[PDB]
Formats: C-alpha cells, structure tokens, sequence
C-alpha cells in the first residue's frame, strides 16, 4: 500500500495551488490571502527523487498547511454554528451599518451556508488527501555495441538539450519581463523597466556578467513581483480595505490598483470597452504567472550543465558577414529614423535634423561606433518620458502651457500605450546592438 | 495487498452501485435551482448519482 | 540523428537476402479493385 | 538436487530456442495435412515471436478506429522510428510508446 515518489512530488505540487489558490479566487477575504501565502511558500518546495527521501522542512510546512486548513475549517464551522443557531430567523438579509463591516472584516440567505461549505469541503478534502498520502503510502518502496551506441545517441541529444534550451529560454525571460511593463505602465513595473535598460547598457559592454550576481538581481525582481502581487491581492478584498483605501484616489493610481465595483461608502451591490478589459483583467493573473515563472527560471538557471582551406563557401559566408558589419554601422540609423517619424516630436524633429546631417560625413563606421552611447542616452530618456505619458494620472499631474506648445501629451488609451511601448522596445533593440559593437571594438583595441 | 487491491476495491465500489441508484430514484428532487449549490452538486452528480 | 541512417543503411552487417515483391504486388492488386469495385464511397 | 536436476531439464527445453528458425520451418510443414497436436503448439510459439509486428498492427487498428490526430503520433512515430531503426528499437522507444 505505497506509491512511487515522483508521482507524489508532482501531485503535491499540482494540488498545492489547485485547492488553495482557486479557493482564494472563490472567496476573496482576509482568509484567502493566507491561503495564497501558503500556496507560494509551498510552491518553493524542493523536488523529491526516487533515491532521495522527502525533505524534513517540506513535511514541516506541509504539516503547518494542514494545521492552518484545519484551524480555518474549525473557526469557519464554529462561526457557522453560532450564526445559524442564535438568530434562527430573518430570511431577509438586509445589510448595512458596522455589523456588515465586521462580518466582512471576516478573519439564513441560502447561498450563505452554501458558499460556506464548498471552500471548506474542498480544502478539507485536499488537505486530508495530501496528509494521508504522505502518512500511509510511503514514496520509497525499498529502503549489443550498436544498441549501446544508439542509446548514447540519445545522450548526444541531451547534450544539445542542456546546451541550447536553457540558453534560449533565458532569452524568453528577458522578453518576458520586457512585456510586463509594456502592458500596464505604473509604479509596479517602473523598476522592472529601468533595471532592464541598465542591464541592457551592461549587455552593451560585451563583458559577460559574473556568474554569481544575476542570481541576486533576479531574486530581487522575484521578491518585488511576489510582494506587488500580494499588494494587489490585499487591494481586492471586501469592505475593510475599500473603506481604508477608497476608490478614486491618486495612491491606487500610482501603485497600479484597480476598482471592481461602485464601492462608495459602502454603496453595496456585487463585486464583479474590451480594449481596456485587456490590461485590467490581464495584469493580475498574468503577474501571478510571471511571479511563478520567474521562480521556476531561477531554479532552472540554478541548474545547468555538469561541465561548469580554399573553401569558396567559406568565402561567401565570411564576406557576407563583413558586409553585414558595414550594414550594422547603418541599420540602427534606419531604425531611429523611422521611429522619430512614427512619434512626431520636436524630439522627432531633432532626431531628423540631427541624424540626416551626421550623414554627409566622409569618415564613417569608426565615427558611428564612437558616438553611439550618448545616442543611447538620448533614446533611453525617451522611453522614460513615455512611461510618464502612460500612467493613469493623465490630468492630475498637470500639463503646463509649455507642454501644450511642445505638443507631446499623454496617452488616453492604455491599449495605444501597450502598442507604442511594444514597438518601442523591439525597435530600440538595434541601438543596444550598436552599443554592444562599440564596446566590443573598444575591448578588442585594448 | 492484492486482496485489499483487486478484491476489496471491486466489492467496495459495487456495494454503492445499488444504493446510489436508489438515492437517485428517491424523493424526486434534491438538485435544481438558481445560484450556487448544485452546479457543484452537479459536478459530482455528473458521475456519482 | 545521423547515426540512425548510418546504422540502418550502411552497417546492417547481416544482410538478410529475401525478395518480397510478389506480396507487394498482391497487396496493390487487392487495393486497385477495392478502389474500383467500391466507387460510390469515394464520390459525394 | 531437485533444482539441479530440473534447471538443466528446462535449460534443455529452452535449448530448443530455434523459434527464430522454425518460423519458416513449421511454415513449411503446416502447409500439408499435419493436423497433429504439434500444429497448435507451433502456431502458439510462432505468434509470440513477431510480437513487434503485432504491436504495429494494433497501433494501426487503434488509429483507424478513432481517426483523429491525437492518436496519429502513435502510428507515425511507430513507423518512422521502429520500422526503420533496427531489429531492436533499443528498448527506449518502447518506453516512449508506453
């Protein structure tokens, strides 16, 4: 009466957020935030192997999660008891005054006892399932040449597996964090974008980052993303938080906090234009997505590999690459040119008049590599003023007469902001490439 | 182990095969109204009773 | 998977000398008549 | 001593491991009137020797029974890998199929 350990680890990991985080979405309250804290702390569990026993700390806070689930069940049940008993009346549920404030600070009407029992049933069944599976069914039951060569060919396949998949998925992570700030520009993603630009100007220097410190950078990113998501969780709770942080203030606007009903003081109702439905109802779930995914890629990057003529075809490929280098001296200029035209800024006016003229220069590739960084500086301040023109504090900050004269105004459409930022990053990558080329040339020279 | 595995489970799952159907046949309705109880009493009644 | 083709095509070593073509011809004959005798199904 | 007598007996019985041969040899001697009890035994022994062909045949059957693309990788991969790799698909392809 025992089961294998790999299935045990996979099943515990799978049912960990299944009955905890979905229960959190089912009944948003001060109880569900603790549920999601349990979900995260158990989501950073180490794996379980066939030859390795279950870790003691893993079981320790599995016991703590069962204890918390049982305590929540006991408290909710006893409250159900007292409430169903004492009144025994009032099929009309009329709600107002401070009584609703406390009972919605949480911790007959048909759907009251109903919605009380479903989270409890699910949580108790899942917690008992996990605990009993741990308790009874132990994970560990016990305490020619051509064929071998073909088997080793699979090892050659896995040699490229570690060589390339981890390498490419790292690239997808950089574009992953790039997309997050594009979607919803606010205080939550400003540090993401500024850190990305600084690590980009580091990616210019061509010297690989020391293999101990990007762990720290990404750890800070993970911690802030998780805490931000937790802050947005505490902002989508019942009445007490709403009363404390009223809808329509500048503080929610800066921090990236959104409304989900009339609210007022409390007006009461329920608690549930596609353009803007994309940011507001993308960002919460998808920042959960990035939070979990970046923890996963921290783990992956933690792992890795154990090791840590007269050819004319030659002619062609090599010569083409040299031509491509000449082309690299010009390509980025095309890009900024189009971008300036695309915007429509006295700033565009300047890119145009400033760039069109460094055009007649007789000495060429060398000059451009030399003057690229300050150009990186100019185009770098632009994305920042753009995130500014993005925040939903359009009118509260103010638009002086000078800003009226310049013509560069805010973006009343966050979908348009998503569009222009997505274009901005993809089309400003070439100046990063030019900076990389200049840094490599400087490194080569010395 | 085999006794509890392929002998206990078969009888243990065949014993309700009659009382679950009598449950389904009993006092007409215990499942069908507006809001939120028996859509999850359905997810179980999609395969139990 | 260069080793796969190298093994299957170049180094089988124990060439088994057999010649099964008449069986293939019989299979193909069986299929032509089923395409013919049965023609209403292939047409709408 | 009973084991030291029986094990060589079963080892001599399994020394008649000429199955890879008989698959042709009995294929001759059952073509004529040979209705003795050895015919069924030889047929049973032969049907258990080409089991991989049976696996491919049943893969084709289970693909044609449903006719979707979820099961399509089963026969596609089965043919492309097993029928072109070797007499033995190296015992790892079987794990993937399982």
């Amino acid at each position: 009466m025992t089961v294998p350990p790999l299935l045990k680890s996979c099943v515990v990991k799978l049912l960990l957020p299944a009955a905890l985080l979905a229960a959190a979405i089912i009944r948003p309250s001060f109880l569900s935030i603790g549920y999601v804290l349990l979900a995260l702390v158990s989501a950073v569990l180490p794996p379980i192997r066939k030859s390795l026993a279950l870790p003691k700390l893993v079981g320790t806070f599995v016991i703590i999660t069962f204890l918390f689930c049982l305590a929540v069940a006991l408290g909710v049940g006893s409250y159900q008891i007292s409430e169903q008993v004492v009144h025994k009346n009032d099929r009309t549920y009329i709600c107002n005054r401070s009584d609703t404030t406390l009972f919605r600070s949480i911790g007959t009407g048909t759907f009251e006892s109903t919605r009380a029992f479903l989270p409890e049933i699910i949580a108790t069944s899942a917690a008992l399932l996990t605990i009993i599976i741990v308790m009874f069914l132990s994970h560990r039951d016990e305490q020619g040449r051509e064929q071998r060569r073909q088997r080793k060919l699979a090892a050659i396949m896995w040699s490229a597996i570690g060589n390339s998949l981890r390498r490419l998925t790292n690239f997808v992570l950089f574009l992953f964090t790039a997309y997050v700030g594009i979607v919803k520009p606010s205080l939550s993603n400003s540090i993401y974008f500024l850190a990305f630009l600084f690590i980009s100007t580091w990616w210019s220097t061509y010297t690989p980052l020391r293999h101990g410190v990007y762990n720290q950078i990404k750890k800070f990113l993970i911690f802030y993303s998780a805490l931000h998501f937790l802050v947005l969780y505490t902002y989508q709770i019942p009445i007490v938080h709403h009363s404390w942080l009223p809808t329509g203030s500048f503080l929610p606007r800066l921090f990236g906090l959104t409304v989900l009903m009339d609210s007022s003081c409390p007006e009461w109702w329920k608690f549930p234009d596609l353009i803007m439905k994309w940011p507001l109802y993308a960002n919460p779930i998808v920042v959960l997505v990035f939070f979990y995914l970046t923890v996963a890629q921290y783990k992956f990057t933690r792992n890795g590999s154990r090791e840590y003529k007269e050819s004319a075809a030659s002619k062609g490929m090599i010569a083409v690459m040299t031509f491509v280098i000449f082309h690299s001296y010009s390509i980025a200029l095309t890009a900024m040119m189009t971008w300036a035209l695309l915007y429509h800024s006295i700033f565009g006016l300047i890119l145009l008049i400033l760039t069109c003229i460094l055009w007649i220069f007789r000495d060429t590739r060398k000059s451009s590599f030399a003057m690229a960084p300050i150009i990186l500086m100019y185009i770098e301040f632009l994305l920042i003023l753009q995130y500014f023109l993005s925040m939903d504090i359009h009118a509260e900050i103010g638009d002086p007469a000078w800003m009226n004269f310049v013509g560069i105004e805010w973006t009343t459409l966050p979908v348009h902001a998503v569009i222009i930022l997505c274009v901005q990053t993809l089309l400003t990558l070439p100046v990063f490439l030019l900076l990389r080329l200049a840094r490599r040339e400087k490194f080569y020279e010395s | 182990k085999r006794w509890n595995a392929l002998l206990g489970y078969t009888l243990f799952t065949i014993t309700m095969k009659v009382c679950l159907q009598i449950f389904g046949c009993v006092f007409l309705s215990w499942f069908d109204q507006s809001g939120g109880w028996g859509k999850t009493l359905c997810i179980v009644r999609q395969l139990f009773s | 998977p260069i080793g796969r083709f190298i093994h299957q095509l170049f180094h089988p070593k124990f060439r088994y000398i057999r010649d099964l073509y008449p069986i293939m011809f019989g299979i193909d004959v069986i299929c032509f008549l089923i395409m013919t005798f049965g023609y209403s199904a292939f047409g709408e | 001593i009973r084991s030291a007598v029986d094990l060589p007996s079963l080892q001599l019985v399994q020394s008649a491991n000429d199955v890879e041969k008989m698959e042709t040899a009995v294929s001759v001697d059952w073509q004529q009137k040979s209705s003795a009890t050895r015919l069924l035994n030889a047929v049973v022994n032969c049907i258990g020797a080409h089991t991989d062909i049976l696996c491919y045949f049943f893969a084709i059957m289970t693909q044609v029974m449903t006719g979707g693309l979820i099961t399509l990788p089963l026969p596609l991969m089965s043919l492309f890998w097993g029928n072109l790799s070797n007499p033995r698909p190296s015992k790892f392809f079987w794990v993937t199929m399982i």
